[PDB]
């Protein structure tokens, strides 16, 4: 998965 | 008018809300003022970042990559940025292994 800023 | 930051001010509180089409639009108009070459303390990077993510949400795969290529020709060693490029790149061979295959 992508991951975006928390 | 609205200063860079402030435009990228007001796309943080968009996503923090996972309104993803109002981020894109406030930070691709903070984008479009650095570009123009506005004096800012926002860096163009951080933008990108929350920009990919947002666009991915849509379901818009083709510019998000896109979006992270450009977020790594400005900050190669991004460690999310990196991990995303991956990800699209393992998606991308898939359908071109299923095209190769059919
Ligand atoms: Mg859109």
């Amino acid at each position: 998965g992508p991951r975006g800023p928390p | 008018f609205l200063t860079a930051e402030d435009c990228f001010e007001l796309g943080k509180v968009a996503y923090t809300e996972a309104d993803y089409y109002h981020t894109e639009l406030w930070m691709e108009q903070a984008l479009r003022q650095l570009d123009e070459g506005e004096i800012s303390t926002i860096d163009k990077v951080s933008v990108l970042d929350y920009l990919s993510y947002a666009v991915y949400q849509q379901g818009d795969l083709d510019k998000a990559l896109l979006l992270t290529k450009k977020l790594l020709e400005l900050d190669p060693e991004h460690q999310r940025a990196n991990g995303n490029l991956k990800y699209f790149e393992y998606i991308m061979a898939k359908e071109l292994e299923h095209h190769h295959h059919h």
